[PDB]
């Protein structure tokens, strides 16, 4: 239920948020707070930090 | 920390390194600082599963006798915490045991309510974050000078609001807390007034603090319920 895909690249403005490519997955870590962000480990670099809810999707969707 | 200088070994005791764990990946760093023996400050989005904290320390990869490292066993963090604004980047944790005061760790007072800091003075911040965009975090605690702004030069973070959030760094120079550096303290003449937030990816001050003063009575409430 973790398990998410970027839809697109992204580069990040804010220093707590990653950037990343189109294609990279993510472990989602904590969504429990509002906002359009959720706090990510990407699989690729090993990196936590927010994504935005809108640039990603479940791996199997 | 950019454009800081190396502080003089434990001459900032109350500084707490945190590690912060989720299940088997790789760990995440912050700072914070302590304010009771057993409750260290720091911002929210330091949040994770589980949290060490080490005190007493200068050279976080120099074990020494001064360390007295203890695990957090509840967090608190800000119930208004908000992704998009980071409004309310803020956060108690409770450690297992108090800390030992000793001359390298002591406890930082934080402000009264009434207490509210003004633009144009200087202030300090130290950290073991990254000390470039593109460069290591330090090993060693390290310190700058920087000014309080006015919060229109903070105008391009989504919903700055000069009552939850300080305005840091002169944005003519390159001096900056950084990524690594969220959740230390910001004094100003040596009162505690403002805990890192967040800043630009790309490095460029000011970066937006947490505004202590204003969250006095929520701190007080943890502190008297816990
Ligand atoms: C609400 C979702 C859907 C909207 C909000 C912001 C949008 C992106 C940005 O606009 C930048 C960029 C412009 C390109 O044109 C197309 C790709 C891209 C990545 C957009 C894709 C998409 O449309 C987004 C995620």
């Amino acid at each position: 239920v973790t398990l998410f895909v970027a839809l697109y690249d992204y580069q990040a403005d804010r220093w707590t948020d990653l950037s990343f490519h189109k294609g990279e997955k993510f472990q989602i870590l904590d969504a429990s707070p509002p906002g359009d962000w959720w706090e990510a480990r990407s699989l690729t670099t090993g990196e936590t930090g927010y994504i935005p809810s809108n640039y990603v999707a479940p791996v199997d969707s | 920390i950019i454009g800081g200088t190396e502080c003089k070994p434990h001459s900032r005791p109350y500084m707490a390194y945190l590690e912060i764990v989720t299940s088997n990946g790789p760990s995440k760093f912050c700072g914070g600082f302590l304010i009771r023996r057993n409750f260290v400050l720091t911002a929210a989005h330091c949040a994770g599963r589980s949290i060490t904290v080490t005190l007493g320390a200068h050279n976080i990869t120099e074990e020494e006798d001064t360390w007295q490292k203890l695990e957090v066993i509840k967090q608190f963090r800000h119930p208004k915490y908000n992704t998009s604004t980071l409004h309310h980047d803020i956060m108690l944790l409770k450690l297992k045991e108090k800390a030992s005061l000793t001359l390298a760790v002591g406890t930082l007072p934080f402000p009264s309510q009434f207490n509210f800091v003004p633009p144009g003075r200087m202030c300090r911040v130290a950290g073991w974050g990254r000390t470039g965009v593109l460069k290591p975090g330090s090993d060693t605690l390290q310190e700058v000078k920087l000014r309080l702004m006015d919060p229109q030069a903070c105008s391009h973070f989504r919903d700055f609001d000069h009552n939850l959030q300080l305005c840091v760094g002169n944005p003519r120079k390159t001096k900056s807390a950084f990524k690594g550096d969220s959740g230390g303290p910001l004094l100003c003449a040596g009162v505690a007034q403002g805990i890192v937030s967040y800043g630009r990816s790309d490095a460029k001050p000011p970066a937006v603090f947490t505004r202590i003063s204003h969250y006095r009575p929520w701190i007080n409430q943890i502190l008297q319920a816990n």
